[PDB]
């Protein structure tokens, strides 16, 4: 029930690497994954991993594991159900086929079996 | 499971926390003798309105009680995987604090409405 | 859907409250009664509240107010017994003593324990104790209100007290090891009680206390606003050496059938100074710890100046606190006088007449011998003027017990909770 | 219905009294602190003695409650319909003071050769 | 049966004296009336703590309470035989004092464990 | 009507030396002996 602002629309050229922040407000940023999704020019979505702000714990899919830099901070807690928190997003061997709009996105629950479900989006970042 | 103690879930989902519920239910019951003679008699007090409400409304030695009165969507339009697996029971006391009244009054006529549903039920 | 309330007991949910809390202590008799405090438990349960998130207010809090109003009743409580010395308020016949003129050498006229028999007998009075007529000297209370001398048995050595919340309320602790006074304390634990509090009655310097772990923290409520004592709590202590070298003796006086004021009677060997010691490297090395975190609130440019009091009662001009029985009242320029093997010596002085926070006041009788005791001060109690200096203060005593209650939080536990589900009960 | 209050239904007839219970449950639970303190206490040892009376009579949980004590026509040889569509509980209780206590100890026994059965029932 | 009274089958078997519970139920519950308010109320505390114990274990309302833990012969291997028609209460709380919180957190959960059975139950 | 209750076949072990039933009226006389002196008049000007 709160945003998750990102950065600007950063464009470099391939072989370099790219950072990209995502800055929580209006709910626990500890209680939820951060998702991150793209959707490229070549492709549609494609999931990239989710990270525990909680359990500090990463699962990314296989064609994304040895490119993505994915970590987090430490919540600055405001009240006693709300803090701000940033997720940070990075890639390796960048290429024109990784151009796309990138946000992060919030987890759906805490518990159960759809706790992790990219629920809350960002506002989307144009990379090179 | 895993013995988080008094209050071990505070934080928890309202679902992980109703298991541990016997835990908070253990630990809930000269002239400074009667500041500590005034805190005795009070915390009997306090504990025995939870169970003359809990005496009412047929839950008399329940943890987790059920009823026949229906969810009002007016009190809370929140899904249920968004409550028991998402808000903490913190968060759910202060999203019902206003309806809490209405609630203990249909509690206690769906007892009444029930003994004397029962009283007709055992004349015969 | 079909969803139907369900009553659930037992659930973590807690409220801000204030309830009459109860003291507890472990192991002759002392003035804050911890033989009557319940047995503390040697088993101090401490319960981590994970993912929990409180908001503590270290000045709003209720627990410093029931201990301060505690203590004023255990003083009270203690001096019921102890002989009233109304008889005392007779006209003192006063010299000084053979030598600067500090303590004097009087004798009066004094009740007997037969009615009708007189005594001149004589004692010596610290001169903060007495004052003139126009040599005839009276002591200081007897225009204001009578003192009650307190009894030789009870000790004034602090106790660790350990307050705990009753059956249905809960004490929440702030394990943030950086926690200013206010704000949400994001790791949180229940306690069943609080952990050792020694009530030690001081000023302007905080001893003996808590202190902080990581960086030494600094509190205040409204820092931009000056009328408000900032309290600042050392990461590590500065050592403190406080004695009175005198050898004094202590003479008792039958003023009554069972009355017995002890006087001073007189001092064995050297006359000296009272005074007190600390490192100026180590408090050189902690008024640097201080003036760090003062700048993250006023400025990386801006000069921190420290000065001595600005004046008004002797005990708030001075660090007054209580060393072996009698109370000492030291001159803290020496500490207090910078811009931003060692030794520096606080000259004290000496009363033995004290009201405490306000009324009726006490005569605490003369401990016998030579006095010295080591402490180590923990805290402060600045106050900033409004280029930027700092003065030491203590207007109130409850900053005291403040300075060790911020940690805890009182809440009241209600564990009845309605929530919705797809149960209903059968016909 | 309408909402009486407490002890609304003393002047009505017993049947119309039965259906106002849960109101009179609920309302039912320094040297003058001392005489405070002490009807606080008292408060709750009036209210645990009822409370105690009704957990060895099974009817722990109950504002109505049946049982199996039949009912000897030397307490009251009233008819039924003379009795709650008549008198006022204030009127039953001088009827029944005596034999008051006559029956609290049927009560007692008639649940202890209640869950004495009980207890043989579940043995197989 | 024999009105032995307020503990008369002290000395008898287990038993004999599980026949005669309701009388031990019953007989359960200015500076002097400072130590009289102080007895009066540890008299509720001491009480509340066997109800609050019976309430979360189920047996809420009774003497006798059957339970679904199993007998552990680590508490005791003795015959069914030879306690009841045997040892006395006394004898057997002192052959179980050890093994007394043991069981006491065994009902506590068999409870719970039983109270979330049925809430699962009434879910459809 | 004081109720006597007898505990049929049950022996118990008494300690007349470790009670405290005395222990406790030996105090409760004491207590009555200063409780019934407080309005008294105090003869402190009979010291003559
Ligand atoms: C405090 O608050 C935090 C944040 O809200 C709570 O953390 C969340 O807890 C819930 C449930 O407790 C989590 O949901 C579960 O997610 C797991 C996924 O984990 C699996 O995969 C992970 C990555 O592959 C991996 O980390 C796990 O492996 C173990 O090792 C890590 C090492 O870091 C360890 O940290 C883990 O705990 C694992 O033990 C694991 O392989 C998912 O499997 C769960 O689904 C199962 O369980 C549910 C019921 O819970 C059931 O419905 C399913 O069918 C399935 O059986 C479940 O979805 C969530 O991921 C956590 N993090 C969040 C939300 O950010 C924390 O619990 C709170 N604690 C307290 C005390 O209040
Ligand atoms: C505070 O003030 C009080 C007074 O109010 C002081 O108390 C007095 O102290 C003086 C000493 O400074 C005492 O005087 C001494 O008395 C001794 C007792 O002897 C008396 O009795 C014998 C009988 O056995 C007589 O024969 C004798 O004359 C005395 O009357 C004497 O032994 C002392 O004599 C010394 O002085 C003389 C003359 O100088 C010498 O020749 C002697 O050799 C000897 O050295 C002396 O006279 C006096 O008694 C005290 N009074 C009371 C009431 O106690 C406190 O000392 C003072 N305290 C402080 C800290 O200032
Ligand atoms: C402060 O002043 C007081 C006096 O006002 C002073 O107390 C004195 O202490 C000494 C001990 O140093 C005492 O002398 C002893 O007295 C007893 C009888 O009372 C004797 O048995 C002793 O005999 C032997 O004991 C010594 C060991 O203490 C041996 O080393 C020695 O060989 C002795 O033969 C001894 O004489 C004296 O009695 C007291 N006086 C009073 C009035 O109590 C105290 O020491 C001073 N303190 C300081 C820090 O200056
Ligand atoms: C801050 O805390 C300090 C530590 O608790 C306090 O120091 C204590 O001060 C008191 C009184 O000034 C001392 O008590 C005195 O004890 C000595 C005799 O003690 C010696 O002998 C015993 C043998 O039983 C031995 O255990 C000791 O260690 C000593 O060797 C006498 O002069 C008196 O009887 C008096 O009771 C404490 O001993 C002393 N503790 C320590 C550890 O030094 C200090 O007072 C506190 N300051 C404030 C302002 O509260
Ligand atoms: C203690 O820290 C908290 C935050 O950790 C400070 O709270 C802020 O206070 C300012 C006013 O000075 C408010 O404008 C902010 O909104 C507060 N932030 C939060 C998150 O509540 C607090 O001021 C600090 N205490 C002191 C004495 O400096
Ligand atoms: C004690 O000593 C002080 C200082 O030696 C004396 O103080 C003097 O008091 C007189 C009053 O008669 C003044 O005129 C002097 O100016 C004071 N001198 C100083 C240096 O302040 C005091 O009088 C002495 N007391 C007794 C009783 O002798
Ligand atoms: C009791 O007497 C003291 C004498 O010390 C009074 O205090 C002084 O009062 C004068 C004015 O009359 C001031 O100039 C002094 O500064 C005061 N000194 C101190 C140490 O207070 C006191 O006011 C008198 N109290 C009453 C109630 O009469
Ligand atoms: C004064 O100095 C230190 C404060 O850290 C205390 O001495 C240490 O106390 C801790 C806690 O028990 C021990 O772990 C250390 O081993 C102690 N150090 C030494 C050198 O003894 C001391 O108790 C403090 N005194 C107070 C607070 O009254
Ligand atoms: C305060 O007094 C204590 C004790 O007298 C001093 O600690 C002593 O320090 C010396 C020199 O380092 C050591 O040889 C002693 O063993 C210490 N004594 C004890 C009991 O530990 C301390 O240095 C003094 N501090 C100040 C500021 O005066
Ligand atoms: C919900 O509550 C309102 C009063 O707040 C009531 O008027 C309405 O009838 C209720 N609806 C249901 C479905 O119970
Ligand atoms: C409860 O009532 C207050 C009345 O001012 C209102 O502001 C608040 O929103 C209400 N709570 C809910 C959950 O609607
Ligand atoms: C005691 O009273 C007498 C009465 O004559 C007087 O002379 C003497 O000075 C008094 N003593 C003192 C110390 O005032
Ligand atoms: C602090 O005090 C100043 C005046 O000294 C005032 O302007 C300011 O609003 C106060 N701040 C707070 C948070 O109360
Ligand atoms: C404070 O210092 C000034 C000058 O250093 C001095 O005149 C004054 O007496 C001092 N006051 C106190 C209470 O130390
Ligand atoms: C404190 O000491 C300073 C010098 O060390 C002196 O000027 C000042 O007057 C003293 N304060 C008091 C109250 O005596
Ligand atoms: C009625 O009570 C009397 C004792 O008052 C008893 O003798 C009689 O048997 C009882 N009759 C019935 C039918 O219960
Ligand atoms: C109850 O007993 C008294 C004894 O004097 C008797 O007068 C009264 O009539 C009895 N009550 C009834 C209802 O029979
Ligand atoms: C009996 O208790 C022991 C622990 O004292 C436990 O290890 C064992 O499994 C128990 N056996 C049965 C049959 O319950
Ligand atoms: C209970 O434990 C004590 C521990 O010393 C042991 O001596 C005793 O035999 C135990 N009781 C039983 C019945 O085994």
């Amino acid at each position: 029930q709160g945003q998750l602002v990102q950065s600007g629309a950063t464009t470099t050229k391939p072989g370099s690497s790219v950072k990209i922040s995502c800055k929580t407000s209006g709910y626990r940023f500890n209680f939820y994954h951060i998702n991150w999704i793209r959707q490229t020019a070549g492709r549609g979505p494609e999931w990239m991993g989710w990270i525990s702000p909680y359990s500090g714990d990463k699962n990314l899919a296989p064609a994304f594991q040895d490119r993505v830099n994915m970590t987090t901070d430490t919540e600055v807690p405001v009240t006693s159900f709300t803090s701000t928190g940033a997720a940070y997003m990075e890639i390796r061997n960048l290429t024109s086929d990784d151009t796309g709009t990138y946000f992060c996105a919030k987890g759906l629950l805490r518990d159960g079996s759809s706790t992790w479900l990219p629920y809350l989006w960002g506002q989307g970042t144009l990379l090179t | 499971a895993v013995f988080l103690g008094f209050l071990g879930a505070a934080g928890s989902t309202m679902g992980a926390a109703s298991m541990t519920l016997t835990v908070q239910a253990r630990n809930l019951l000269t002239v400074w003798g009667i500041k500590q003679l005034q805190a005795r008699v009070l915390a009997v007090e306090r504990y025995l309105r939870d169970q003359q409400l809990l005496g009412i409304w047929g839950c008399s030695g329940k943890l987790i009680c059920c009823t026949n009165v229906p969810w009002n969507s007016s009190w809370s339009n929140r899904n249920l995987s968004e409550i028991w697996d998402n808000m903490t029971w913190l968060q759910w006391d202060k999203e019902i604090s206003n309806y809490t009244q209405i609630i203990y009054g249909l509690l206690e006529e769906s007892q009444n409405q029930q003994e004397k549903n029962e009283q007709d039920l055992l004349a015969l | 859907e079909n969803l139907w309330v369900t009553v659930y007991y037992g659930v973590p949910v807690w409220k801000d409250a204030e309830t009459t809390l109860f003291c507890a202590s472990d192991a002759k008799h002392n003035v804050w009664a911890t033989h009557a405090c319940v047995p503390t438990d040697p088993n101090p349960q401490e319960i981590h509240l994970e993912n929990v998130t409180e908001e503590f207010n270290m000045w709003k809090n209720n627990m410093v107010e029931q201990m301060h109003t505690d203590i004023i009743s255990l003083w009270d409580q203690s001096l019921k017994p102890c002989v009233k010395l109304t008889p005392l308020c007779v006209t003192l016949q006063c010299t000084n003593v053979t030598n600067r003129g500090e303590l004097k050498n009087c004798s009066f006229n004094m009740t007997t324990e037969l009615r009708d028999k007189k005594q001149k007998v004589y004692s010596l009075f610290y001169r903060l104790d007495v004052v003139q007529i126009n040599k005839e000297y009276r002591l200081i209370n007897c225009n204001t209100s009578a003192c009650t001398q307190a009894c030789p048995k009870v000790s004034f050595e602090p106790i660790p007290i350990h307050y705990c919340a009753p059956a249905g309320f809960a004490i929440l602790k702030c394990k943030d090891k950086k926690f200013n006074g206010t704000g949400p304390c994001p790791s949180v634990s229940t306690v069943q009680c609080t952990h050792g509090i020694k009530p030690v009655v001081s000023t302007q310097l905080l001893l003996n206390g808590s202190l902080a772990e990581e960086e030494v923290m600094i509190r205040s409520e409204n820092i931009t606003n000056n009328a408000k004592n900032i309290l600042v709590q050392f990461n590590t202590p500065v050592q403190i050496n406080c004695t009175r070298p005198n050898n004094m003796t202590r003479k008792s006086i039958r003023i009554g059938p069972g009355q017995a004021f002890y006087a001073l009677g007189d001092i064995i060997g050297d006359i000296r100074q009272p005074h007190c010691n600390v490192s100026k490297a180590t408090w050189n090395e902690t008024l640097g710890k201080v003036v760090k975190q003062l700048r993250k609130h006023f400025g990386n440019n801006t000069i921190i100046r420290f000065a001595n009091s600005s004046g008004g009662d002797l005990e708030v001009t001075t660090h007054s606190f209580n060393c072996g029985g009698e109370f000492f009242y030291c001159n803290t320029s020496g500490l207090f006088n910078s811009t931003w093997n060692d030794s520096i010596t606080l000259p004290c002085r000496i009363k033995q007449i004290i009201n405490m926070w306000q009324g009726q006041c006490m005569y605490a009788p003369p401990i016998q011998g030579v006095i010295r005791c080591v402490s180590n001060i923990t805290g402060l109690i600045l106050t900033r003027d409004g280029t930027e200096t700092f003065r030491p203060g203590g207007g109130d005593m409850r900053d005291n017990w403040r300075s060790e209650l911020y940690k805890y939080k009182v809440v009241k536990i209600e564990p009845l909770g309605v929530a919705p589900t797809r149960c209903k009960r059968r016909v």
